[PDB]
């Protein structure tokens, strides 16, 4: 009943996954062939891991 | 790996601090299993994990219903189908972490980039893989797999970020 206004609003839970269908249309804008593939992604997943170090903490 | 399970439990903290114990609950029960799964663990760490199960218990027994339903049994019930049900919650859960998630991804379509957007990337980043450990029975592989790309392209770009590609 009040489940989903007392977590949020009278919208329903499923609705808020229709703001997610406006994600794709905000990476559409950026490229509907947008793909990892045309992302330098291995390289930049490996700076990340240490950059990751950078914003964590180590032990 | 192991410091994940600690970002988990410190992130649920902030929930709290937020008032919402709800995302958090599901975050220790994520952190719980994450030291069983992991093989190697300390006298700390599998400390960490006992303690974790009292909160657990703690958290559900607060809306549990055994007596808080007698002060109210209708709004605090469905509050624990939130808890118990974890199939309803799992959309919850997701729908969350997609809110949080599809917010990050329109910044990036015009939103300031700066080192803020840095940390909270990574705090989406755990909130989807608590999704997935939290109910891989509820999710097929393939389903899986859609969730697992969004995650990896925070990845990228959140390197693009720090590399200053973005902006």
């Amino acid at each position: 009943i009040n489940i989903d206004k007392l977590q949020d609003m009278q919208d329903e839970m499923l609705d808020l996954i229709e703001q997610g269908d406006e994600l794709q249309e905000v990476l559409a804008m950026n490229n509907n062939s947008g793909e990892l593939d045309d992302i330098s992604d291995a390289e930049l997943d490996a700076e990340l891991d240490a950059l990751a170090q950078e914003d964590f903490t180590l032990p | 790996m192991a410091s994940n399970a600690a970002r988990v439990v410190a992130t649920a903290k902030d929930f709290d601090k937020v008032g919402l114990g709800i995302i958090g609950y599901y975050l220790q029960l994520y952190a719980v299993e994450l030291i069983l799964s992991e093989e190697d663990r300390s006298q700390e760490m599998t400390a960490l994990a006992t303690e974790l199960l009292d909160t657990i218990e703690a958290f559900k027994k607060e809306i549990g219903g055994e007596s808080e339903a007698e002060d109210s049994d209708k709004s605090l019930h469905v509050m624990n189908t939130l808890i118990h049900d974890q199939e309803k919650a799992k959309i919850y859960m997701l729908n969350f972490t997609m809110s949080l998630y599809n917010e990050k991804l329109k910044q990036l379509k015009d939103g300031p980039w700066d080192v803020m957007l840095k940390r909270s990337l990574w705090c989406c980043i755990d909130l989807f893989s608590c999704i997935l450990h939290l109910w891989k029975e509820n999710i097929s592989e393939t389903s899986t797999n859609s969730l697992q790309k969004r995650i990896k392209y925070c990845k990228i770009y959140l390197s693009k970020l720090a590399k200053g590609e973005i902006g």
